[PDB]
């Protein structure tokens, strides 16, 4: 028995229906065979010990789910999922990771298999902290978020939560993976949007630490306060405020 | 809420083409499913064509399939109706309409839209 929750009820059906919905919405993805996507997804973790998963296991899925996102329209986020997706819900030329096909398919789901059999484990799955970090879910997110960050160019944006004790956290997906996978060739600038929940937060010690990381990687850093998130979303919806 | 403005109507001979345009302002164009309707004189308004925000889904009136094509350009806040092989029975005022649509819409819901933003119309007359 693992410590984490088991695979989400109706995981196979949910992934397939998400794929059908996404490929209907996006005409550039209507080529995608959703059965093949599911087979590739399932093939990454079925009949495998769920502490023994690697990025290689997900390669067939990455090939089938590959997508050209306009590299100058990428929004990264850390600990502020809610507002990030509300933003891209309105500003529809922009993409977070969960607005890509692969990110859309997996968002809010858990899954794992087992060594002995070809069955999905609905009982329990490894928790990253208590059991093992090389589990089907964590390895999936590590793989797709690295590729997404590698794809970015020009000005990459990151939404951060100004109400947290650490606005930027080095130990997050953003702070340990995405930030080291932005390519200095492609990416001229990382612009942080600090969301307030009020005074300028762009000199916060953790923002200074983010700046330091970014500069050391030969990318320019810029920081902006969003002092009133409501007004911000209203003004993106109707610019004429 | 979005303000709509049609143009490109005109007087044309049967068998010829016209391209209608409709520009939106106010709220972001890419938040709206767009529809073209038409009303001939003394007749009721009827649906002609529609398109999702993403251009992933279109719908057409049966009698215009393979003659009319709907499309859009969200960066220009514009929707188009390319009308080929026009017939005298295509004579009407053509109206552009908008309906808020989620980014992640169900294609099923494209059949039941009541459109709540309307342009003033563009006159199309087809002669013979």
């Amino acid at each position: 028995t693992w410590s984490g929750p088991g695979t989400t009820k109706r995981f196979p059906e949910t992934v397939l229906a998400r794929c059908v919905k996404y490929t209907e919405i996006h005409p550039e993805m209507r080529h995608v065979d959703c059965q093949s996507v599911w087979d590739a997804f399932k093939g990454a973790f079925i009949s495998k010990h769920p502490c023994d998963i690697t990025e290689e296991d997900y390669q067939p899925l990455m090939k089938l789910g590959t997508q050209t996102v306009p590299c100058n329209k990428i929004l990264l986020w850390s600990r502020i999922k809610d507002l990030a997706h509300q933003f891209t819900q309105v500003q529809r030329d922009m993409f977070t990771l969960e607005d890509t096909l692969l990110g859309y398919l997996a968002d809010d789901l858990t899954w794992c298999g087992e060594f002995d059999t070809s069955k999905i484990n609905y009982q329990s799955c490894p928790d990253w902290r208590k059991d093992c970090s090389n589990n089907p879910v964590s390895v999936f997110w590590k793989t797709v978020s690295r590729r997404f960050a590698e794809a970015a160019c020009d000005v990459v944006h990151v939404m951060l939560d100004g109400s947290r004790s650490k606005i930027f956290d080095k130990d997050s997906t953003f702070g340990s993976v995405e930030v080291h996978n932005l390519q200095p060739e492609k990416v001229q600038t990382l612009e942080a949007w600090v969301i307030h929940g009020s005074r300028d937060l762009c000199q916060d010690p953790t923002i200074k630490e983010l700046e330091s990381i970014i500069s050391k990687r030969n990318i320019q850093f810029s920081c902006k306060n969003i002092y009133r998130p409501d007004k911000f979303l209203q003004c993106v919806k109707n610019p004429e405020c | 809420d979005v303000q709509l403005q049609e143009s490109g109507g005109g007087l044309v001979q049967a068998g010829h083409s016209l391209r209608l345009s409709c520009v939106g302002s106010g709220s972001r164009f890419d938040n709206y499913a767009m529809g073209w309707f038409r009303q001939a004189p003394g007749k009721e308004r009827e649906f002609v064509a529609a398109i999702s925000w993403s251009s992933g889904t279109t719908r057409y009136l049966d009698t215009v399939k393979g003659r009319f094509t709907i499309s859009r350009d969200n960066a220009k806040s514009t929707v188009y109706l390319q009308m080929n092989s026009l017939k005298p029975e295509d004579t009407a005022v053509y109206y552009c309409a908008a309906r808020y649509q989620p980014r992640y819409y169900d294609s099923g819901d494209m059949d039941g839209y009541e459109y709540d933003n309307w342009g003033q119309g563009t006159q199309v007359t087809v002669s013979s």
